[PDB]
């Protein structure tokens, strides 16, 4: 039961895609033919998280890859693991969508989503029960922010009583992918805001800010940035599927971190993390878990926490320990920075525990909440939108496929509007 | 399923379209005489090179051009050569009479009876081809042959498709060599045939590549066979990313929309590196930081002019090699610190970032050695207004006493035209000074 | 003719830098690898994908 | 840069169908990547992986990705032309009379260079003995050599290496067990040889003669049958790191010197269906369970049957604890002590008990053929 | 994670620099022809990914002779193809030439070449450059380079160890105008300079090590040591290390004074070196010997503000600090009044490397001195008087005005050499 369905959108959402599955996969033990090589019994009691059932016994994931060019559709497959997809569910255009969100949105993806639509539907339905939706899109790319943003703004009018969330990779300010690319994030976040259930957002920055600190390595490439997020993913929906001291599903991380109707943003940092070398020297006890996972380099954002008070605070304890070591834990640092925890919600942690650990390790945790930190990566967005606009630079090629200008006026309203409502209750006291 | 559909139109366009079939054709694996190598005749399984070839169903692999010339002379050299065995025999279309530098007589008295031929040829490319992307024209703006009937095939081109993408690989005048006596007059009617039909036009003097090749290859007697192969490396760079796998890949149709602030400004200029000779090549390593901060250097520059003497509207890089996406975040933050090259004030970033698995290949014999890592840069900077102003004041002296503006009376071509197109000229400097200001 | 020969060629290059269109300065240094191949190039360190 | 290409096909399960691709091989930097031959689509991006440049020989396989796929033959002219001449394929075999040395005589082999790819044990028949040597047949001595021939166990093995047939040769030595002595004393003959019948080895002598004795002893269809005695034995496989390692000789020549009657021992390369069950007894022990079934699937391994007394326990007071770690600090002479490295590569492996190890011999030489 | 790159110019400059590069090559286990026959000597080189290493150096003149020697002998491998800038035309010791007719257009190339490499590199410590100021072209260019490289970059330390010309041996004969122009400009911008003039060397090797032939490719192979000496505690592991960075704050008394007279010892021929002991007392004994000064300055005639000295060698620590207490103790050696303790203290271990077919013989220890001296101020004494004499009559004044300067700027020269011996007389009077 409570199972859940996998849709990516663009070539950033697809490339997070491949490691996802790939992360997921080993820790069920199903070999990539889809013939079950576990050890323990409790490695096969919740392949309904995830998977479904065929003939011939040979398991298959339920995703749905949707964008408007070949290129990145035409390589995920060749990758390891990649037989498993069901080369039905494949849907692609012929276009390309040149990172045009207006492109993406209107005149092309538009066109195609009938037939995205329609896998879209079969699935859900499909099943025994659908719980939420969970996808991977990149709001700094036309085809992404364009047609993806299609796909979940129809889908929310079709089933209201579903979750749903989005693990979005924000552009940094320092380095920037597209020249387009504060058009097509402002614009994004007035579609999502009003129905993404839940949106955290993840810098690239900050991926290359934690590997060069923390693991000690020479030269990244991109599969390092897109491993982590894979196991990063299953963090959330760790809980789900295995025996525990307080099982969480999906939804009730939401209803512990939402206070209000339109704060639905949330970042994330996972830990432990050591190095090749630094593997052994590092002693492990409960509290060393703690340091890290509050630990301000560990974010996985680019936004400081420290520059701002957290609204609420989620935690994910992973494996067996004992339970009252992880609250004492909680607490102590609860007080320790009674200052930077606002001050008007008491109790503002919560905790839970899942008793298989993954694959590898002895304890883990990752890290979910919502803080006013949140707040400067709308403003560095915001100040870049203000200059371009005043000058109507690269405005024809968005102009020519129908918009107005007044539609891109509107969407700066909204985005504006969040922000300042969000530090509205930064100097809030009771 | 993406593919392009080569044209070449004009001596100068011929032969430099001429060089990039070998650059092209080295790089993938097919031997001169269309048939694959016997050695590994399937050897390749993947269908990696269908950007530039179409397979006849049983045999070669047919060049996508179409090649143009109204004088069969170089024609003629092309068609007896080693690879006259791998075009095809009925698309090379040759005239009777030449242009004689008479861009009149190029555009209304004898191209009309070549014209219709030129688009056949264009349409039974296409319909084999599923997936048209876009159009890379290459032609030279100095002779009047070349100019008539490029100025034609754009603005026929433009109506009987529409949207679809167009660019140009132009060569315009020196800003002190000179080929012609009449090239500034050539120059300044052709860009604006060029000026409302094209998406993108790419800056190529002559009078710079000279002194490119000088200061690193270390070649003091370098002839046209040098100049042309580097536009066909150059021409590798930003279409390498269709045809081989690729972690960041960018589209042509990605290309039009980061390069071109405005409706009209569709201009820049482009440089390559690294460049170096066999010689003196490995006694660097050729790291990611330096290879960029040379990107940037006035003298590589391919294009003659000064970009410290401007500000910088949009630049979009895309690398070759093993580059380290780190690396490459290494080196771009660097650039923007420095205080000598400053962005313009609207745009707070200015980088569109690729990178790519397949290094380059050298032709043998040749002066380039091989390399790991390369960068190809176009970037659309203020600096371009010399060019622009520098040709528009030699059209104001010529024009003084109607010298030499008999003879294209004598084509049919109005006298008035000249009135109409130099506003224009001057219409586009104007437009690069208001864009620039600060707000 | 009376033209010049490859014999006599060389000795141009080493007396005026007198040389034909389109070719290279020679200084015949001892290469321990061949020129034709082997990159010219220096290659920093990189394994496979370390975090696994 | 340089490509060599060759076409392969894999044997799934699903259904009856199968399939083939190209399975490319980059010299460069020893990277892999594979095409298949229906629908053209790219099937491997060109990852990397583990693959040996010895591993790759007409008639051999090797695993990647929990799939089994072999070579089929040439796939383009430019491969056939660069290894024409390299890997040969050359036939050996031991005469009963070193039965008691086996493990030794297969020591130097590795060391010279060449690979141990095929190896077999059986009882000749005298049907067949004459088929054995058909060309001999009018030879006065003919019919003796075949009354011997049907004496006692003999060894089979294939070899494969660069000349391998010439340099097989040149290992044995001279024609004339005496004469070897007196000018090669380096040489198998050197050391074992007693008189002119006996002659330590016979080995293949031209390709056109390499062929067909190669045939006879390892076709589909051949008329010699294992001789595996089921009763009172115990079964041990060793762990495929040993054959990587370049020590399979000193694993053999141990357990011959402790007296046991070696029987019977055939090669076997297995995949994950064979893999896991037959180690699918320690699902409940040994939480390792899953690795050391999965590196079973990694390279060639041997199988052995060994018989004294009592199979297991006898046996197992040398097999000793299974931790190789805690092996050598308690048990310095035990086998694995001396080659063990860590938990999941212990070299030999032993069953659990006499009552129980029957079956899993009888799995190895009776079902799974 | 630290380097520092080197600067010649002139031809004693680049002679002198190719001295220092065969000790440099022959002492890391480096071939000349670049390539290693099978984390240290990163200090003075790179790596190119595959094979041979690039010398960070860079080469510049206006004469092609002497560098057009490099480049057809047996070191033509190793420099940079290119960084060898050559010019066409001469100077000729017309210091103006250098400055402002033909300078303008060659240092740019200059520039440029020092802003690649220190992208290059990421711990560029300081610069340490070679000029002669006995030669017109060696100083008009090395002045415009150093005013131009203090503005480019900023803090960044810099050396120069220049060459003046002798007391009563002279090379040319307008030396007296080149020599002073070019203490002006230096004197403002390079932190640290050390006086080598030639007629304390002549006087070095014939009284040790008994050449009484000596030639201008031994003079070379002394500098080449002393910067071997100097920059030993960069490269080897050491139980006290001193950085290029801490000689600034151990040297220099003033703002305005920032000179340092330079000598050495032991140097003693391989046939007669091997029949004594070469005891630290008597080593550091034989360091104040008024004989060996590198530099033709009289030590009896003066103060002393500060002497920093560099062991190499195997001395243990001990004997260093009872052998100051050798020095202090003597009543003919006086220190400056305000500067109780005047020693900074340096140790090695790697012993000093012997070039195959040289002078000098393989010693277990050795010195390397520089230290300030009130003295300095003879020279400058001395050539200030040879200044006003010729300019009396404006001998050889016609030609320098003829390549753009103007006379003006001579007359300020004068000025500034006097400020100079005045702060000299000043530094030395006690309170
Ligand atoms: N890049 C490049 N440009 C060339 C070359 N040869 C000539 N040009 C340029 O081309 C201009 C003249 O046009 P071409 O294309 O050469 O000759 P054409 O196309 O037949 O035009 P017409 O000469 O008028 O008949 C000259 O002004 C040159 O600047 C070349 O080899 N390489
Ligand atoms: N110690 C030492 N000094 C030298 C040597 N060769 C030249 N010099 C110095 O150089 C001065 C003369 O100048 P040049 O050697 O001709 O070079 P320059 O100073 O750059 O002036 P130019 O002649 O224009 O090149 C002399 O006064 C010497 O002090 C040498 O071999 N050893
Ligand atoms: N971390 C990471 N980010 C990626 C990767 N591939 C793409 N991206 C992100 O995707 C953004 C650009 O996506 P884009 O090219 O527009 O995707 P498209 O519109 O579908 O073609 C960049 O800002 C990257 O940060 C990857 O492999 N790793
Ligand atoms: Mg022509
Ligand atoms: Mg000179």
């Amino acid at each position: 039961m409570r199972e859940i369905v996998h849709i990516q959108g663009g070539q950033c959402g697809n490339q997070i895609g491949a490691k996802f599955w790939e992360v997921i996969s080993d820790e069920h033990g199903i070999d990539p033919t889809g013939t079950y090589h576990g050890d323990s019994d409790l490695q096969l009691e919740r392949i309904n998280v995830y998977y479904n059932e065929a003939t011939g016994g040979r398991y298959v994931p339920r995703a749905i890859l949707m964008d408007l060019e070949p290129g990145t559709m035409d390589s995920v497959r060749a990758g390891p693991f990649g037989q498993l997809f069901r080369p039905d569910n494949f849907v692609f255009g012929q276009t390309g969508a040149g990172n045009n969100w207006a492109k993406g949105h209107y005149t092309e993806g538009a066109e195609l989503i009938d037939s995205v639509l329609d896998v879209v539907r079969k699935e859900a339905e499909g099943c025994d029960c659908l719980q939420g939706f969970q996808i991977t899109h990149s709001l700094g790319g036309g085809t992404g922010s364009g047609m993806g943003t299609l796909l979940i703004s129809k889908v929310r009018e079709e089933y209201p009583d579903r979750i749903m969330e989005t693990f979005s990779v924000v552009p940094s300010p320092k380095v920037s992918d597209t020249v387009v690319e504060p058009y097509n994030a402002t614009l994004s976040v007035h579609q999502l805001v009003e129905n993404a259930d839940e949106c955290m957002v993840i810098d690239n920055e900050a991926l290359y800010d934690i590997c060069f600190r923390t693991l000690k390595l020479t030269t990244p490439t991109y599969g390092d940035l897109n491993h982590l997020v894979s196991a990063a993913m299953s963090g959330v929906t760790c809980c789900l599927r295995f025996p525990g001291q307080l099982n969480s599903d999906l939804r009730k991380l939401a209803v512990n971190l939402i206070p209000f109707p339109r704060l639905h943003f949330f970042m994330i940092g996972f830990a432990p993390l050591t190095s090749r070398g630094s593997q052994q020297y590092r002693a492990l006890t409960v509290p060393e878990l703690t340091q890290q996972m509050f630990d301000a380099k560990n974010m996985m954002c680019a936004a400081d926490p420290r520059h701002g008070r957290y609204l609420t605070a989620s935690a994910l304890f992973r494996g067996r320990m004992s339970t009252k070591e992880v609250d004492e834990q909680m607490l102590n640092v609860q007080n320790k920075n009674s200052s930077y925890f606002v001050e008007w919600i008491p109790n503002n942690i919560k905790s839970s525990i899942c008793d298989i650990p993954p694959k590898g390790l002895k304890m883990a945790v990752t890290f979910v909440g919502n803080s006013t930190a949140i707040q400067e990566m709308f403003k560095r967005v915001a100040e870049q939108f203000t200059a371009m606009f005043r000058r109507k630079a690269f405005l024809h090629w968005y102009t020519g496929e129908g918009m107005d200008e007044m539609e891109f006026t509107e969407a700066e309203s909204n985005m504006n509007d969040l922000v300042s409502e969000y530090q509205q209750y930064q100097d809030a006291t009771a | 399923m993406r593919e392009v559909i080569s044209i070449h139109v004009g001596q100068g366009g011929i032969q430099v379209g001429n060089a990039c079939w070998e650059l092209f054709c080295l790089e993938h694996g097919i031997q001169p005489d269309g048939q694959m190598p016997s050695d590994k005749t399937i050897g390749g399984g993947d269908d990696a090179f269908n950007t530039f070839f179409s397979e006849t169903g049983a045999g070669k692999h047919v060049p996508r051009a179409v090649f143009l010339d109204l004088e069969p002379t170089v024609i003629d050299e092309v068609r007896t050569g080693t690879y006259r065995q791998l075009f095809h025999p009925e698309q090379l279309i040759s005239g009777k009479e030449d242009a004689a530098n008479n861009f009149a007589r190029g555009h209304y008295t004898i191209g009309k009876e070549i014209v219709d031929l030129c688009l056949d040829r264009i349409r039974k490319l296409a319909d084999n081809c599923t997936g048209l992307q876009g159009f890379l024209v290459f032609n030279s703006v100095g002779g009047g042959t070349g100019s008539g009937l490029g100025s034609l095939l754009l603005e026929r081109l433009s109506v009987d498709y529409g949207k679809k993408s167009k660019l140009g690989f132009t060569i315009y005048p020196s800003p002190q060599v000179s080929t012609a006596v009449v090239e500034p007059y050539n120059s300044i009617l052709s860009t604006h045939s060029l000026l409302e039909h094209t998406d993108v036009a790419v800056m190529l003097d002559n009078e710079a590549i000279y002194d490119i090749c000088r200061r690193n290859l270390d070649i003091e007697r370098p002839t046209y066979t040098n100049l042309n192969r580097l536009i066909a490396q150059v021409i590798s760079s930003l279409t390498a990313s269709l045809r081989f796998d690729g972690a960041l890949n960018v589209d042509i149709t990605e290309f039009q929309t980061n390069l071109v602030p405005y409706p009209r400004i569709h201009f820049m200029l482009s440089s390559y590196a690294p460049i170096i000779s066999a010689e003196k090549a490995y006694h660097e390593q050729l790291s990611v930081a330096e290879i960029t901060n040379s990107a940037f250097e006035p003298a590589n520059m391919m294009a003659k002019c000064d970009p410290r003497h401007g500000k910088y509207m949009a630049c979009s890089m895309m690398y070759r090699g093993d580059v380290v996406p780190k690396d490459v975040n290494a080196s771009i933050a660097t650039i923007k610190t420095k205080r000598t090259i400053q962005f313009v004030d609207w745009c707070p970033t200015g980088f569109k970032v690729g990178i790519n698995y397949q290094p380059p290949t050298v032709v043998p014999g040749g002066d380039l050695a091989k390399v790991m890592r390369a960068v190809c840069m176009i970037s659309n900077s203020t600096a371009i207004a010399e060019v622009f102003s520098r040709l528009d004041h030699k059209f104001d002296l010529m024009y003084a006493k109607r010298a030499f503006v008999h003879w294209y009376v004598g084509e049919g071509m109005e006298e008035g035209e000249f009135s109409e197109a130099r506003e224009d000229l001057a219409a586009l400097e104007k437009d690069y000074e208001e864009v620039g200001i600060e707000t | 003719p009376a033209v010049n020969d490859q014999a006599a060629h060389d000795q141009y290059v080493r007396s005026h830098g007198n040389y034909e269109a389109g070719e290279q300065k020679n200084r015949n240094y001892n290469w321990k690898v061949d020129p034709q191949q082997h990159r010219f190039g220096k290659t920093d360190k990189i394994a496979s994908n370390e975090v696994v | 840069d340089i490509r060599y290409i060759f076409i392969v096909e894999w044997f799934d399960t699903a259904a009856s169908l199968i399939r083939t691709y190209y399975l490319t091989y980059f010299t460069q930097d020893k990277t892999i990547e594979m095409y298949d031959l229906k629908n053209k689509k790219v099937f491997l991006k060109r990852c990397e992986y583990a693959i040996k440049d010895s591993d790759l020989y007409i008639g051999s396989i090797l695993n990647v990705y929990s799939r089994q796929l072999k070579i089929v033959d040439f796939a383009d002219v430019f491969t056939r032309s660069k290894f024409q001449n390299i890997k040969e394929k050359t036939f050996a075999m031991i005469k009963p009379d070193a039965y008691i040395h086996i493990g030794k005589i297969i020591s130097i082999i590795e060391r010279s260079g060449l690979q141990i790819s095929n190896l077999k044990m059986t009882k000749m028949s005298q049907e067949d003995a004459r088929e054995f040597y058909g060309e001999h047949k009018g030879k006065p001595f003919y019919d003796g050599l075949v009354n011997f021939m049907s004496s006692d166990l003999i060894v089979g093995m294939e070899l494969v290496g660069d000349n391998a047939i010439k340099r097989w040769r040149e290992l044995l030595g001279p024609t004339n067990t005496l004469v070897a002595r007196e000018q090669a004393p380096n040489s198998i003959r050197g050391l074992f040889g007693t008189d002119g019948t006996r002659n330590a080895c016979h080995g293949s002598d031209s390709p056109g003669s390499a062929f067909r004795e190669l045939n006879f002893f390892f076709a589909k269809t051949s008329k010699l049958k294992t001789q595996a005695f089921f009763n009172q034995c115990t079964c041990c496989v060793i762990k495929p790191h040993i054959v990587k390692q370049n020590q399979v000789g000193e694993v053999i020549d141990m357990i011959l010197s402790e007296g046991f009657e070696i029987s019977a021992l055939q090669t076997f390369f297995l995949d994950r269906p064979t893999a896991e069950e037959f180690y699918e007894v320690y699902k409940g022990v040994l939480p390792e369970f899953n690795a050391i079934a999965e590196h079973l699937t990694s390279g060639m391994c041997y199988a052995l049957e060994v018989r004294q007394e009592n199979a297991v326990k006898s046996f197992r007071d040398i097999a000793g604890p299974h931790d190789p770690e805690i092996a050598k600090v308690i048990r310095p002479n035990t086998i694995r002590a001396r080659f063990g490295i860590d938990r999941v590569k212990n070299g030999i492996h032993c069953t659990d008990l006499e009552d129980d190890g029957v079956l899993e011999v009888e799995y190895f030489f009776n079902a799974l053929q």
